[PDB]
RNA sequence: GGGGCUCAAACCACACACCGAAGCUGCGGGUGUCACGGUGACGCGGUAGAGGAGCGUUCUGUAAGCCUGUGAAGGUGAGUUGAGAAGCUUGCUGGAGGUAUCAGAAGUGCGAAUGCUGACAUGAGUAACGACAAUGGGUGUGAAAAACACCCACGCCGAAAGACCAAGGGUUCCUGCGCAACGUUAAUCGACGCAGGGUUAGUCGGUUCCUAAGGCGAGGCUGAAAAGCGUAGUCGAU
RNA sequence: AACCCACUCCCGUUGAAAAGGUAGGGGAUGACUUGUGGAUCGGAGUGAAAGGCUAAUCAAGCUCGGAGAUAGCUGGUUCUC
RNA sequence: AGGGGAGUGAAAUAGAACCUGAAACCGUAUGCGUACAAGCAGUGGGAGCCUACUUGUUAGGUGACUGCGUACCUUUUGUAU
């Protein structure tokens, strides 16, 4: 099946207001001071205060 | 002498869609729908020029009416009287005198009922 | 101040890249990036180079500090667009249009 | 319903899930610390502990029925020799899952399994 | 038509008042016909259709004129003027041409023709991403790796999904340098871009020798003309 | 079995495919299948005959001309008073 | 790749897909309206708010509430159909 009648301007952009984007949830590492995703490994390396995976 | 259509015909749409504005969707931007709702907004126009003057009488009388009855009397009686009397004044002046000068408003009410009608 | 920094022809269609650009619209620099960095959507990484060059252009040609600047504007038009071929049942073929846009990013101190 | 039930299907079938979870299981005793997809790591942990547990009683008995379970030398080899051993006095939990992040190809979430002790 | 209506807000007679149309009157304007010498009177819904009067566009004369870099046409706003098609004056853009008045000629006015050509929407960030042999780690390079290379381990074909001739194609073959587009994703990879290189025969396949079906065919026989058939002959591989 | 064919079901119908696929199915030393080259064609050819086939086109192919055929039939026909 | 300066130029919003650069279509910014309200989306009436300035018998934007109101073309005896 398709439309009768095409869509307006209104109709198609009222269907878009549920698609804005979430933030993520960002910690900063006590230690040194890098951001990180919280409960993830840093970039760097570190988990809750220690060297893990020594790039 | 070959005519090009292309100055004359965008000088005619625009005055169409200049007439559009302040319309609803494509009423205001697209020439096919904006032509015809001018049209239609002409008619409504020419026809509305006639019923201002049916609705403004009907809104004059419903307050000479509220007015009369506070005086004891009803908008039909009360104009009985003003023609058995002599008194010839609007309803667009008496229902202006009904609403700010309701002391001139009486006087001529109890003009109206003692000419016993 | 207001220094701008522009990506014409960005390999993206606009309103693909127009939901990155509303979450760093109005917010400083310092934390627009972090936003950006940390982002699963393919236009914040194009997007972040259009910031991440926006704020170098306001330390060269303009003196200013990274700590004041925050994203004043920010938009999204279109751009061109090529036109392709897809091949359908029954020897049909459909236009294929590969979209393109232009970011825009500007900061200012004010 | 799935109510009460334990696995994960992984779009795979039996003999494809039970034969790429000995891999990641053999790899794992001989690296010490690999990365995989965060949901392949958390099945991971119900199939290479248990070998883990195994090899702290060493017999032939107990080594025949590692190997049919790891099909590769090396990985006996490695358990009753080095593991086992060094996990003699711990109840449980041999290896630790850690969050890394996402993927660039297909943003899919990552970890990083490693044993508990390592020498690193 | 609804609310609601019972000495009615129903029905039967009588009476007085009011509401009520673009009808009639009052006031101010425009027009058609007729009459008189600006007044007077009667009119002014309208399809097919008949009759009358005009606006605007392109070119030619008026014009070796007039306007214009102190800013032409064109574009975009505002203000104003007519009963209308329309006219006029100015702000911004533009950067070199325009044409008063009165005439003459027309490729002379578009919303429709499942009209023609380009551009762009809605469906919609929706279906789909092409056999359901199958993938898991480590390392390297790299701006970046599920997909590139190497290693360890898994799977699949194996009278094929291996190897080789003929047809067909035509540089797709190898090396260095690349990633815009092409590859239904990314790509550092490629049958992709640029540049260089690469194919060696007395015996292999052709050509050369011989003919089949068939073709052409000196003379010839036939046929308005083009031409048809065919002898000697010479082409034609499977 | 290979090879040639197309009886049934389901899927697919915007298809992987402008006629396929997976399961079963018929013939399989012959009135068999197949490669290469050659012959017959538009009121003409060929046909174990279905009005079937003659380049995804067939109760008379395709292409260019007569040609802007003809259409008592549909559709459309552009500024103002 | 693309940009921010700096230079050339009378002029780079004349920058090589380069004179002018309209419309559909897609955005950012500001003003007002909009989440108890039913329909060709207008018009008659009309509050409040915002801006400008000659400070309210003014100009511009918006339009709560409310009376009336079923597009255009064609073909028809007749169409919101
Ligand atoms: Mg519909
Ligand atoms: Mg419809
Ligand atoms: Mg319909
Ligand atoms: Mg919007
Ligand atoms: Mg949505
Ligand atoms: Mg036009
Ligand atoms: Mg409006
Ligand atoms: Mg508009
Ligand atoms: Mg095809
Ligand atoms: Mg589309
Ligand atoms: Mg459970
Ligand atoms: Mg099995
Ligand atoms: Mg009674
Ligand atoms: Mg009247
Ligand atoms: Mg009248
Ligand atoms: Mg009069
Ligand atoms: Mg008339
Ligand atoms: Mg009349
Ligand atoms: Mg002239
Ligand atoms: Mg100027
Ligand atoms: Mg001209
Ligand atoms: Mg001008
Ligand atoms: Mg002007
Ligand atoms: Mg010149
Ligand atoms: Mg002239
Ligand atoms: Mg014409
Ligand atoms: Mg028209
Ligand atoms: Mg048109
Ligand atoms: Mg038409
Ligand atoms: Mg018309
Ligand atoms: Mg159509
Ligand atoms: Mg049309
Ligand atoms: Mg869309
Ligand atoms: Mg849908
Ligand atoms: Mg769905
Ligand atoms: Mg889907
Ligand atoms: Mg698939
Ligand atoms: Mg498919
Ligand atoms: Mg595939
Ligand atoms: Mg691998
Ligand atoms: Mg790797
Ligand atoms: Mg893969
Ligand atoms: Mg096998
Ligand atoms: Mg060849
Ligand atoms: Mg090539
Ligand atoms: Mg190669
Ligand atoms: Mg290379
Ligand atoms: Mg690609
Ligand atoms: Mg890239
Ligand atoms: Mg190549
Ligand atoms: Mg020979
Ligand atoms: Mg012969
Ligand atoms: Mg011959
Ligand atoms: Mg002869
Ligand atoms: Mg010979
Ligand atoms: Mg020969
Ligand atoms: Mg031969
Ligand atoms: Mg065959
Ligand atoms: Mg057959
Ligand atoms: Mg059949
Ligand atoms: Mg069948
Ligand atoms: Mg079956
Ligand atoms: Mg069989
Ligand atoms: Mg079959
Ligand atoms: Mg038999
Ligand atoms: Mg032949
Ligand atoms: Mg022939
Ligand atoms: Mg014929
Ligand atoms: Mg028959
Ligand atoms: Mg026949
Ligand atoms: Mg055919
Ligand atoms: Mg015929
Ligand atoms: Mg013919
Ligand atoms: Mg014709
Ligand atoms: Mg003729
Ligand atoms: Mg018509
Ligand atoms: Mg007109
Ligand atoms: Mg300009
Ligand atoms: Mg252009
Ligand atoms: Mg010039
Ligand atoms: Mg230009
Ligand atoms: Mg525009
Ligand atoms: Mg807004
Ligand atoms: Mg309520
Ligand atoms: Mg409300
Ligand atoms: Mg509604
Ligand atoms: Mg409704
Ligand atoms: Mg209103
Ligand atoms: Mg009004
Ligand atoms: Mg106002
Ligand atoms: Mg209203
Ligand atoms: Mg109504
Ligand atoms: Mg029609
Ligand atoms: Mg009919
Ligand atoms: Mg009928
Ligand atoms: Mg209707
Ligand atoms: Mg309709
Ligand atoms: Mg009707």
């Amino acid at each position: 099946a398709v439309q009768q009648n095409k869509k307006s301007r209104s109709a198609r952009d009222m269907r878009r207001s549920h698609d804005a984007l979430e933030s993520n949830a960002l910690s900063v590492e006590k230690s040194t001071g890098e951001v990180h995703l919280r409960h993830h490994v840093s970039p760097d390396g570190f988990y809750r205060g220690r060297k893990v995976v020594d790039k | 002498a070959r005519v090009k259509r292309g100055v004359i015909a965008r000088r005619r749409h625009k005055k169409i869609l200049k007439l559009a504005k302040g319309y609803y969707g494509a009423r205001s931007r697209v020439f096919r729908v904006a032509k015809q709702a001018v049209i239609k907004a002409g008619q409504y126009a020419y026809r509305d020029r006639r019923q201002r003057k049916r609705q403004f009488r009907a809104l004059w009388i419903a307050r000479i009416n509220a007015g009369a009855r506070q005086n004891g009397l009803s908008y039909s009686r009360l104009i009985a009287g003003l023609k058995k009397a002599a008194i010839e004044i609007d309803r667009k002046v008496l229902a202006d005198l009904a609403v700010n000068e309701k002391a001139a408003f009486t006087a001529i009410v109890e003009k109206a009922k003692a000419s016993l009608a | 101040m207001e220094v701008a920094a522009k990506l014409s022809g960005a390999r993206i269609s606009a309103q693909k890249a127009r939901l990155v650009a509303d979450q760093i619209r109005g917010k400083k620099v310092g934390e627009a990036l972090n936003l950006l960095a940390f982002s699963s959507k393919k236009a914040a990484e194009i997007m972040k180079k259009v910031l991440e060059s926006a704020v170098a252009n306001a330390e060269h040609n303009e003196g200013a500090d990274v700590d004041d600047l925050k994203v004043s504007t920010v938009f999204v038009n279109e751009g061109r667009s090529l036109k392709r071929i897809m091949p359908r049942a029954k020897g049909r073929a459909d236009r294929i249009v590969k979209r393109s846009c232009h970011i825009t990013v500007k900061v200012a101190d004010k | 319903m799935r109510h009460r039930k334990s696995g994960r299907h992984l779009s795979r079938t039996s003999a494809h899930r039970k034969a790429m979870f000995q891999n990641m299981a053999v790899s794992l005793f001989e690296h010490e610390l690999i990365k995989t997809t965060l949901p392949k790591a958390k099945e991971l942990r119900r199939v290479a502990e248990p070998l883990i547990t195994l090899a702290k009683e060493d017999s032939v008995a107990n080594r025949r029925l590692a190997f049919d379970r790891t099909r590769s030398k090396a990985a006996v080899g490695k358990l009753f020799n080095d593991l086992g051993k060094r996990y003699a006095n711990r109840p449980g939990g041999y290896l630790r899952i850690l969050k890394c992040g996402f993927r660039a190809g297909d943003n899919a979430p990552m970890a990083y399994v490693e044993l508990v002790d390592r020498p690193v």
